């Protein structure tokens, strides 16, 4: 109150929110070819698949093994819930800002 | 006081600038000597070339890069069943046009002939989910009938 | 008379306040368009909920 | 807030007293100061034309018209003011119609002048709707190519300046010099 | 005085802050937009996505 004054940012947090839902439902529906141009819809088990190739695992080992995949990514995208939960220290660098 | 102000904001602002060379160093280093494939570094798109120009206190990059145009529709098949086995395509996507299936290229519509040496054979075909039904052709076996 | 000190003082302020705008477009406006998932839930058996 | 019988003021930031105590009738009324904030100035370049609006910065403005011959005030009180989260806007017209923004005014609101022209306030958008035809069996290849070239600046260097101290402090001068070693 | 030290601390820490956002600008466009080959970039281990 002494010629002290804070100003509101220029992207509110709903735009940010909207930002990444963008990116998200692009990832999801189209994996990286919306980044490089024009989106294209791809199948997502099929991405996966792209994705084992690229890091020098063939493709049939994810067809082969799809549910368990599934599985393991829903049980782990479960976990971090907790995990940045149960530790108040997780989230530190922002509030040591 | 005054002098004093004046060299501490030209100290920060000499970090700031030799941040941007380093910036700019590692670009020529990655962009113009080679070919580089992280994302968005080199520009918008697959990067190719790119060509330095200086300029008075910088210099300015001109990046080539290849942009895919025009798409069109199609059906997928994760692999194709044959005589109880299942065939992947070596690299490339399993395509149909409606009527018949062929294998293309990912970033370019290149229709071809599903042979033995565009697919592999791994396992059964109970396993994969929704795979499609079709005929693989083996080059050798019309030759020696011939 | 001090001249010109106070000039300088919001001059810098008002340079970080740019670039912190500056700062938040730069890391989340990478995308053109806004795209929005279908409402089947589809994905071979993949929950991103 | 309930002042104990022995006390006078009152202190949270221990630099200013909120409140105080009325010395003939023992009431205890707070302080608060009375209203602050920047004053800009949104323009189009004198290109394009000569009219403006002002933004009074984190103020609501049922007291801008009193704040503070140069006593525009309410600059054009026909262009209808509103609050935004960064003040209220006066000189411009609000407009539902969304575009990207060119002058970044606070808390999603932009101005631009356009089409006659004005000043007009809007929320920014964020860009073109769109959704991808996703399917479990849908696969889109494109069918051409084009070659695109882009431009990108970096500085590299900055200007070389010395500066000489005694020059500058004490410029052909003794007993300057004598005083500042 | 008092003032010309909060803003020359202000500004150290804005320049600080500017380089995490760059960095953050780099990991959204390397491992969220593509695939990265690069080691521990996007995590302990082969990057998926
Ligand atoms: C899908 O592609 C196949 C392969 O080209 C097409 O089959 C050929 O069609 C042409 C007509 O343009 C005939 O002359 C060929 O004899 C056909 N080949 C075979 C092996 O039958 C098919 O017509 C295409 N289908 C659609 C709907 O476009
Ligand atoms: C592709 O063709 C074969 C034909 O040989 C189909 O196999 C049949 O599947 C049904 C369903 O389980 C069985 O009742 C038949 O006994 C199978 N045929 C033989 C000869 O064993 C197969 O279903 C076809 N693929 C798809 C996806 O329809
Ligand atoms: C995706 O996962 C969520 C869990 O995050 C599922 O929601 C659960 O649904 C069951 C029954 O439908 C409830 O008993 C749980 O309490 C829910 N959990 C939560 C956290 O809400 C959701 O059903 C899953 N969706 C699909 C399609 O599998
Ligand atoms: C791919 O796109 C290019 C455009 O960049 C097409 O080239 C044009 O073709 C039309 C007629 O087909 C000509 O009138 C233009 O002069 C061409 N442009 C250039 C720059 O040469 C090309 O035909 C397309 N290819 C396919 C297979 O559709
Ligand atoms: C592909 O199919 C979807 C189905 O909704 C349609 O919206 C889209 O326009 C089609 N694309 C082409 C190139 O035919
Ligand atoms: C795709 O979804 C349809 C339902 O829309 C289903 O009948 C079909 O089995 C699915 N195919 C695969 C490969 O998941
Ligand atoms: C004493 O205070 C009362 C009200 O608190 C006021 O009316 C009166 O004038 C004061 N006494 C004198 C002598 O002014
Ligand atoms: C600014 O005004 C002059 C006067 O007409 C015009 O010629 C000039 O091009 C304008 N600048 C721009 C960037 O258009
Ligand atoms: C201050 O503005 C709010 C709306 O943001 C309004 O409800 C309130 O009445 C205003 N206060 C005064 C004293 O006019
Ligand atoms: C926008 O339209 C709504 C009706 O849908 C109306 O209530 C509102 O006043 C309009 N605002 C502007 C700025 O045109």
């Amino acid at each position: 109150f002494n010629g002290l004054t804070v100003l509101p940012p220029l992207l509110t947090d709903e735009m940010i929110a909207q930002y990444t839902s963008a990116l998200l439902a692009g990832t999801i529906t189209s994996g990286w070819t919306f980044g490089a141009g024009p989106a294209l819809q791809i199948p997502f088990p099929m991405q996966m698949a792209y994705r084992f190739n690229g890091i020098g695992v063939t493709q049939n080992v994810l067809y082969e093994n799809q549910k368990l995949i599934a599985n393991q990514f829903n049980s782990a995208i479960g976990k971090i819930q907790d995990s940045l939960s149960s530790t108040p220290s997780a989230l530190g660098k922002l509030q040591d800002v | 006081q005054s002098l004093q102000t004046y060299v501490t904001q030209q100290l920060i602002r000499a970090a700031e600038i030799r941040a941007s060379a380093n910036l700019a160093a590692t670009k020529m280093s990655e962009c113009v000597l080679g070919q580089s494939k992280r994302v968005d570094f080199c520009g918008k798109g697959y990067h190719l070339m790119s060509f330095p120009q200086s300029a008075p206190h910088g210099v300015v990059f001109l990046h080539v890069t290849y942009v895919p145009a025009q798409e069109k529709n199609f059906t997928t098949a994760p692999a194709i069943c044959h005589d109880g086995k299942a065939h992947f395509p070596r690299e490339g996507v399993f395509v149909s046009n409606g009527t018949h299936w062929f294998v293309t290229q990912r970033n370019f519509y290149e229709p071809q002939i599903i042979t033995t040496d565009n697919t592999f054979v791994s396992g059964n075909c109970d396993v994969v989910i929704g795979i499609v039904n079709n005929t693989v052709y083996d080059p050798l076996q019309p030759e020696l009938d011939s | 008379q001090y001249g010109s000190f106070c000039t300088q003082l919001n001059r810098a302020l008002t340079g970080i306040a740019v670039e912190q705008d500056k700062n938040t477009q730069e890391v989340f406006a990478q995308v053109k368009q806004i795209y929005k998932t279908p409402p089947i839930k589809d994905f071979g058996g993949f929950n991103f909920s | 807030k309930k002042f104990l019988p022995f006390q006078q003021f009152g202190r949270d930031i221990a630099d200013t007293t909120d409140a105080v105590r009325d010395p003939q009738t023992l009431e205890i009324l707070d302080i608060t100061p009375c209203s602050f904030g920047g004053v800009s100035v949104i323009t189009p370049g004198t290109n394009t034309s000569n009219q403006v609006a002002v933004l009074y910065q984190g103020v609501n403005c049922t007291e801008v018209p009193v704040a503070i011959t140069p006593t525009w005030r309410v600059y054009s009180t026909g262009s209808n003011v509103f609050q935004t989260r960064a003040g209220c806007l006066i000189g411009a017209e609000h407009v539902n119609n969304s575009y990207e923004c060119d002058i970044p005014i606070g808390a999603g609101i932009c101005a631009s002048y356009q089409t006659s022209q004005s000043i007009i306030a809007y929320t920014m958008s964020l860009g073109a709707e769109n959704s991808v035809a996703y399917s479990n069996n849908s696969i889109a290849i494109p069918t051409n190519f084009t070659i695109s070239v882009t431009t990108e600046i970096l500085p590299v260097s900055m200007t070389k300046t010395s500066v000489d101290c005694t020059m500058y402090i004490c410029g052909d001068s003794t007993e300057c010099s004598n005083l500042l070693l």
